[PDB]
């Protein structure tokens, strides 16, 4: 989950 | 009833958005005029990037042209083609 | 390869525009808090009355809810719903 390019959902919850 | 966060989060992120900017704001030089419309619809990078070292930046640009009146006071009313700044694409980048 | 005068006259008039807000601006007594996202896309008054005499202000208002992400210090990750205010009509208006 790269810092700069926008997040899908896992990158939220975990 | 509720917006559900991931269309939040996607609507919000950086991305190139009309935004409505007053002539002066691009022309600061030119203050000492009056336009018509006195603000135009452009295309800007707007939004939220996933950390605050992260900034909304440009990474294509361009020129659009548009039909703007001018006039001066006690003087003619002109009509011509003024040019503005558009951002075509964005990145969130360090700042 | 030009926009059209009376286009752009009619696009940049006072009107609702999806406007990108700061969440900050709008829970001022939250600031503590770092939100996910940190903007949310909200319709607000946007563009010119082309007459230095007139402001575009909301006219009618209404409210919308999101779930947005929040954290502070000594607590953990939550997700909640936050009321947003949102304009629907715009009207130009002596200042
Ligand atoms: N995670």
């Amino acid at each position: 989950c790269d810092i700069h390019v926008l997040w899908e959902w896992d990158c939220f919850e975990k | 009833e509720v917006v559900k966060f991931m269309d939040v989060y996607q609507r919000s992120y950086c991305h190139p958005i009309e935004t409505l900017v007053d002539i002066f704001q691009e022309y600061p030089d030119e203050i000492e005029y009056i336009f018509k419309p006195s603000c135009v619809p452009l295309m800007r990078c707007g939004g939220c990037c996933n950390d605050e070292g992260l900034e909304c930046v440009p990474t294509e640009e361009s020129n659009i042209t548009m039909q703007i009146m001018r006039i001066k006071p006690h003087q003619g009313q002109h009509i011509g083609e003024m040019s503005f700044l558009q951002h075509n694409k964005c990145e969130c980048r360090p700042k």
